[PDB]
């Protein structure tokens, strides 16, 4: 029992640990993809 | 009077007649000394009209002149147009002789009006076990498909063409296709050899026309199949007319493609700012008015095998049963691949299909989706690590899965098995049997494109 | 006047030219020095055209007029082991071409009444291809995979296995370097393959343009067979090269871009090209020949490539080109990488055709093979996490790994239709079941070997004649029953 | 009381108007002026005092207060909450609804999630019981 | 015949000419009474070009008189620039004197032609047994140099220099623009007390330099090594050339500066570019020729997870070879400092090289696979707790760890011995007598800066 | 010595005239340019020889050579090396001294990270003590 608590327990911190850098990684992409749309919109605005 | 080009781009030309000729938008104008027409589509002052070049375009030379027809592009109707195929200003392709017939009607229309609308009231049943039990159908109906390339959309068509719309009284059937030139040609030839070819009308353009042609081709079926609506004879009132429409996707890329060569900003993820108005003013003419029921099956293209782009997003509120293909379920063997969940239709009520049949859906789509979040946990934690309960969902889950696929008499020749077309009453009986906990010791591996459940029985022996 | 302009502007390639009023769209125009040039688009007082070939030497002010006949090459049997540019000149120098013929490069393809089912096979010499994505004569498969997976390897064996089909073959090259098209030419004059083949090359060195009509003049010089009663097969060595090309093509001439940049008509590109390959019925074959032949049918078949980016089919060519053809044949980088040399993905990959597109021993002995691997590979993938597995999960899980491991093959190494079929009727009716995991590939070579030094006629009946019966059957089943024993691995 | 059905549509249909007129595009090509749409719509559903009652029927209503309720409609794509337009109108708003797709299909048919619903104006707009 | 400039933005300089003289794509103009000049990059009517300045940019203002030499830049290419340093024009800036070459070269050429090229695949054979056997070059192909900051990555460019002198009496030609590190001595000096400098040409420039100078400098050099290769012996036949080509800048801008080696600019010029044309045609210009070859040699920096597969493949794609310097193995006392596993090449094929390479390759990566896997449990305890057949691969793989190391000739300064090139035979023979495990009785250490095998006997005979 | 209290500000404001004088914004955070911004800037500092000097001064300094020292600062966002204006500079500088925000609260004062932090320039530099 107590061996399975140390192991369920050190899971969990791992699972913690885990989505912080997930989530650091999705703010990166959220905001690197919208500045690619408005540049390619900004082309059409100048393809006339 | 006479107009002359002034400036051609692709397959945009435009043209200036005289300051009180000018022809009024979706005019047609015949070039002469070519077979090649044109189509407005804007006013940009001064005497000059957009237009669009409705074929294609070869030994086109600025100068030259064009007449005005003044009126839209207008089309052959009625009783002869049946057994023939033709392009899509009207003429025929099947050699057979030109079609004799004087009434004519013009491409373009108003949608009806609010005051003229109908109710659903009975179902129809196609044989397919998944689409009788989880979306049933309704006549006057509309339905759509949606999936990726490669997933059997076509496959799928055409087994509803087969099963319902073979043998019906007077369905005075329609079909507005286009796609691959192979899987035409093979489709005449196997109609012609049943004989229901006395009955069906065929708009056909290939997908190497210019953008021009591949604008307009469905307006033309759906032109044909209003009158067949329409007409009565002597209080006949017409017969249930059916619709089958494969080429709505092309009828988006070409508004794309000329979009851009317009004049017009661009809109979203590389789209033109006018779709939904554009998928309005087709959609909202395949209806069954109450002069007459129209029953429309349409295939809708998913591009890169997501929901969420803005073309098949707005389809969405457009139909009325929607079926949806999944590509991880046809990779996984099973076909016909539908998705029992993100798969809904209006008549799925308990007011319209009984109490029983709404307690077993449900039931169904509640261990399905029950199963499905139990996959993480199963890749995290071990098997033996669930309640039982859990088990019993996972392997109920399992066999329910591999229970929706059968084998189509049309696709024999993939496989060489034989098709099967199961009864409603069936499929309801099988589904509360194993829903119950019955069928348990059976092995998952006899529910593969079995048919009914005694077939499952017998093939519980073998394997 | 009428006929006779100024340029007005050179850049990258684009000329504008002012006068001319009588040109027509895709006409000709020469210019000074014995260059070429085609007119793409008409405004409403300038010309843009493209010039193909060595652009610096033109100016402004020099003068150009309107030839009056669209672009054409030559074409004939007399382009048989010769390598050609876009144009047709012969670049390897062996003499002119003694040209008979010339045809028009932009066409239109037959109408649906003109054509006919498919209902003939094309052999490539795979195990993986020709019992799982067969091929027919009139079919356009694709190729689609990621840089370095062996794309072009699986080409080259196709056109090495026609030496005794009959069947004539063309191979293009767009964007690519000199050497590996050199190297190319010498693989495959080693194999006696040239002597039924043609050659175009459009290198990166040679201007955008060049890398835009490659496919064109290639497939109007494949339709000289298909159009006369005999059958054609054309390889594109890679399109994504021109639809970059078109684009960069299409953004100079001032056309407004978009999605991806790719202006419109992108789509309507590659399909306008991949719509020419097709079987046609007899009878548009006796009205083309005016009666020379009868009873006689075409067809061309093509097996265009396409590359990803790290694996994207979500792009807007991947996308836009899988809807056209008739299958994929798909490759991953995790397979090559992994050992698999003919990395082919079962499930993703289909052929439209179907079995109709095969013998009749290929067709009924090889019988939904490819589903039982798409369920094997979902059974494997969730078998790890169950604790226990019944017996019917793992006779399963043994007859998917024997399939799959079955089904690899080396470079250079066709196998025959009848090595085919016995490799297949051997894994259907389960006499490997005791064989080991591993050495597989020496068992299966050696019953090749074995049934190709003993039974030399049934073999020699079974590649001449595509049939399976009760005796045809039985000595083949007798045969490997011999060598299962009195044998040795 | 007052239900708008999809305020989406009106945004894409704005949005189209405001493009055919080349107004300067912005994220997803919408204009600048897309908040402004909204926030000027929503913010008129109001209770006004016994006063201003009294002032605009000139005495005819005496003791009187008047109201007016609104209730919007959204849809989501794949539960995007982030995109322009939802998060737009959140910020407008004294709470929010949340249906879930999960929810639904497993049973729930209300399908109301509760842990990402709140009212602001809370208890205060309950009967005693 | 003369010009006036009318518009300077950027890089970019309009100069407008006379109706019946425009100068051609690429001529060279001068300014007068100013140090800059022009090329002419395109032409936009009404005699107008435009252009991008070469020359120093100071006193640069609208309306001052241009004239034309009607010619392209041409450079100074012999034997007399060998051990000079020089500018994008070719001027000297070592103050060494001017330059006794008479000849020039344009600077832009067409690539050989198809009957030019190659009859077959042959192999540039270096002095590094490393290089040879796990990644071996190709004569004309492309090679990146793939590296942190911690390596200098110059002693090995040395020692390249060195060796194709001494083995195939090649010459090289250097062309970089900027340092992106200082802490070595600069190049020139490392080569001046090296006593290399008398086999080499130099062509430079600065970020501070008008921006046409730091475009063009590639195309320099290029020139400088196709006059080196054709040049024939009295046999006739070639010699071979490397080209170091360095990348000027990171990924920032090489992503467009490492094309500018082929053809495209890193944002360096806002107004409309003609680079199309240049691209292939700058990249089909290093190829092997039947007289000679010319291979190019392109650094690059990589932070990190940025190389080899998951690069943005910009440069990945049309390199040949990569090599890969790991600082762990340079913080292990190991020069050369090149990991076997993340270095690899297109030419370890059976094909090309042969089946006896290719079968002697491959194996020694498998123990080095071994090894590395081993690692922790080598790190977890030592070969007491390891079993049998482990430590032998253990031992093997420390042994050809060890022998990878070999003394360098540009070290003699440092080194009492001259320095060893091992001949490939060698190096082939020595590695598959020690995977045959016939020199597994051989101490430890006799491979380690002992360079040939044959020497290590030796050196295990005297110690 | 000159130190630059922080070149990431100067980006900014780079970005902001170049975004005002209507150049493209291209697909990056900041346009490509800003690399050279801080390289032409970044090159200037450096040791010249004796001759220089004597060349320079007309004879009137000799035996002396001259020297800048430059000392720029740059600013991540939580601890990112990996955006575009931070990899640009780490390129083309002699040495980088890393400090982290976990050694700063966690009573490390001055929190220079060893295991990353590097000169490249080894006793040369140094006094032989
Ligand atoms: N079936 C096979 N068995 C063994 N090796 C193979 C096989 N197919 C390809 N290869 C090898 O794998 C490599 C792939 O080369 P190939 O030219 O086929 O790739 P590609 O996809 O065309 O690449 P590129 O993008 O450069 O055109 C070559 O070294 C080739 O010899
Ligand atoms: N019931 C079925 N049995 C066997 N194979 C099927 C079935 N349904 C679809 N397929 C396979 O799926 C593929 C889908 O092809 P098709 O429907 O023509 O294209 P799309 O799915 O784009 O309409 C076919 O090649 C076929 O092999
Ligand atoms: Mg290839």
């Amino acid at each position: 029992q107590s061996a399975r608590m140390v192991a369920m327990k050190a899971a969990t911190d791992n699972a913690g640990q885990l989505i912080k850098d997930l989530q650091l990684i999705y703010n990166k992409l959220r905001q690197a993809a919208i500045t690619q749309e408005i540049s390619e919109i900004v082309g059409g605005a100048a393809a006339v | 009077s006479s107009g002359r080009i002034i400036q051609i781009i692709g397959a945009v030309i435009d043209v200036e007649f005289e300051r009180t000729s000018v022809p009024k938008i979706y005019d047609a104008l015949q070039v002469d000394g070519t077979e090649t027409t044109l189509e407005v589509q804007q006013q940009l002052g001064d005497g000059v009209v957009r237009t669009i070049a409705m074929g294609s375009t070869e030994g086109l030379k600025r100068g030259l002149t064009v007449t005005s027809t003044n009126a839209p592009i207008s089309v052959p109707v009625g009783t002869a147009t049946l057994g023939r195929i033709m392009d899509v200003l009207g003429r025929p392709i099947d050699e057979a002789g030109p079609v004799a017939t004087e009434e004519r009607l013009p491409i373009h229309r108003q949608a009806p009006s609010y005051a003229e609308q109908a109710a659903s009231t009975d179902l129809l049943e196609t044989g397919i076990k998944v689409i009788d039990l989880l979306c049933p159908f309704a006549k006057g109906g509309k339905v759509g498909l949606f999936g990726g390339a490669g997933v059997g959309k076509t496959v799928n068509m055409m087994e509803l063409i087969n099963n319902i719309a073979k043998a019906h009284s007077g369905l005075s059937v329609f079909a507005g296709v286009g796609e691959r030139t192979r899987e035409g040609n093979d489709f005449y030839h196997e109609m012609k050899d049943s004989n229901v070819l006395d009955k069906v009308a065929m708009v056909y353009g290939q997908m190497n026309e210019p953008p021009g042609n591949r604008l307009r081709v469905a307006l033309t079926g759906l032109t044909m199949a209003e009158y067949f609506r329409d007409e009565k004879d002597e209080n006949g009132k017409g017969r249930d007319v059916l619709l089958f429409v494969d080429n709505i996707y092309r009828y988006t890329l070409a508004g794309t493609e000329v979009s851009a060569l317009l004049g017009r900003m661009p809109s979203a993820v590389g789209y033109q700012p006018t779709l939904a108005e554009e998928m309005g003013v087709l959609q909202e003419r395949i209806t069954s008015t109450k002069s007459g029921s129209i029953t429309s099956i349409q295939a809708v293209y998913v591009p890169a095998d997501d929901l969420t782009d803005p073309s098949p997003a707005t389809t969405f509120a457009h139909l009325d049963a929607t079926v949806v293909l999944s590509r991880d379920i046809a990779s996984s063997g099973i076909y016909p691949a539908i998705d029992p969940l993100d798969s809904t239709s209006r008549q799925l009520d308990p007011l319209v299909v009984g109490q029983e049949h709404y307690e077993i859906a449900r039931a169904v789509q509640n261990v399905l989706q029950r199963y499905k979040e139990l996959k993480d946990i199963i890749a995290i934690l071990g098997m033996d690590e669930l309640a039982e309960e859990d088990k019993l969902v996972v392997y109920r889950a399992r066999k329910i899965q591999r229970f929706f696929s059968q084998p189509f008499h049309v696709a024999e020749v993939f496989t060489g098995a034989p098709g099967k077309l199961v009864p409603l009453k069936e499929t309801i009986r099988g589904f509360k049997g194993l829903l119950a906990g019955e069928y348990d010791h059976i092995p998952e591996q006899a529910f593969y494109m079995v048919g009914g459940i005694d077939e499952v029985i017998a093939k519980a022996e073998k394997l | 006047a009428k006929n006779e302009g100024t340029i007005v502007m050179v850049s990258d390639g684009i000329v504008r030219i002012h006068g001319l009023a009588d040109a027509m769209y895709g006409e000709m125009i020469e210019f000074d020095g014995g260059l070429f040039g085609m007119a793409l688009n008409l405004e409403q007082d300038s010309v843009g055209a493209v010039v193909l070939g060595n652009y610096l030497s033109l100016q402004e002010g020099q003068k150009a007029r309107c030839t009056g006949r669209v672009l054409e090459v030559p074409v004939g049997p007399e382009l048989l082991g010769r390598v050609v540019d876009a144009l047709g000149n012969p670049i390897d120098g062996k003499g002119p071409i003694d040209a008979k013929l010339t045809d028009a490069v932009e066409k239109v393809a037959p109408g649906v009444i003109w054509r006919q089912s498919v209902d003939q096979p094309v052999q490539t010499g795979y195990k993986s291809v020709d019992t799982m994505i067969p091929v027919g004569r009139g079919q356009r498969e694709l190729i689609i995979g990621d840089r370095q997976t062996g794309k072009t390897a699986m080409a080259i064996d196709a056109i090495i296995a026609q030496k005794n089909s009959g069947i004539k073959c063309v191979y293009v090259a767009i964007g690519q370097k000199q050497s590996t098209i050199a190297n190319v030419v010498r693989k495959l004059e080693e194999t006696g393959a040239m002597a039924y083949t043609t050659v175009v090359a459009a290198a990166a060195a040679d201007p955008a343009a060049m890398q835009y009509l490659a496919p064109y003049s290639g497939c109007t010089m494949g339709e000289y067979f298909r159009d006369r009663g005999e059958d054609a097969l054309i390889i594109y060595d890679d399109l994504s090269k021109q639809a970059v090309a078109y684009r960069q093509i299409s953004l100079l001439l001032r056309r407004p871009p978009g999605r991806e940049a790719y202006p419109g008509d992108v789509f309507y590109l590659h399909s306008r090209l991949l719509e020419r390959a097709s079987r046609v019925s007899a009878e548009y074959v006796e009205k083309f020949t005016n009666g020379a032949v009868t009873g006689k049918t075409g067809s061309l078949t093509a097996l265009p490539i396409i590359e990803t980016q790290a694996g994207d089919v979500s792009a807007f060519v991947p996308t836009n080109v899988i809807s056209i053809t008739d299958g994929q044949i798909f490759l991953e980088t995790s397979l090559f990488n992994a050992g698999i040399r003919p990395a082919v993905n079962a499930g993703i990959s289909v052929s439209r055709v179907g079995g109709s597109a095969q013998t009749k021993i290929i067709k009924k002995l090889s019988g939904g093979i490819r589903t039982a691997l798409a369920q094997y590979r979902e059974l494997a993938a969730f078998a790890q996490f169950a604790s226990d597995l019944d017996e019917a999960t793992r006779k399963q899980l043994e007859h998917g790994q024997r399939v799959t491991e079955l089904m690899k093959q080396k470079q250079y190494a066709p196998y025959s239709i009848a090595d085919q079929a016995v490799s297949v009727y051997a894994s259907n009716e389960g006499y490997m079941a005791d064989v080991e995991v591993k050495k597989i590939v020496d068992f299966d070579a050696a019953l090749i070997a074995y049934f190709r030094s003993e039974y030399a006629p049934l073999m020699k009946q079974i590649d001449e004649t595509g049939d399976y019966n009760k005796d045809i059957e039985a000595a083949i089943k007798a045969g490997i029953e011999s060598f299962k024993a009195t044998q040795t691995y």
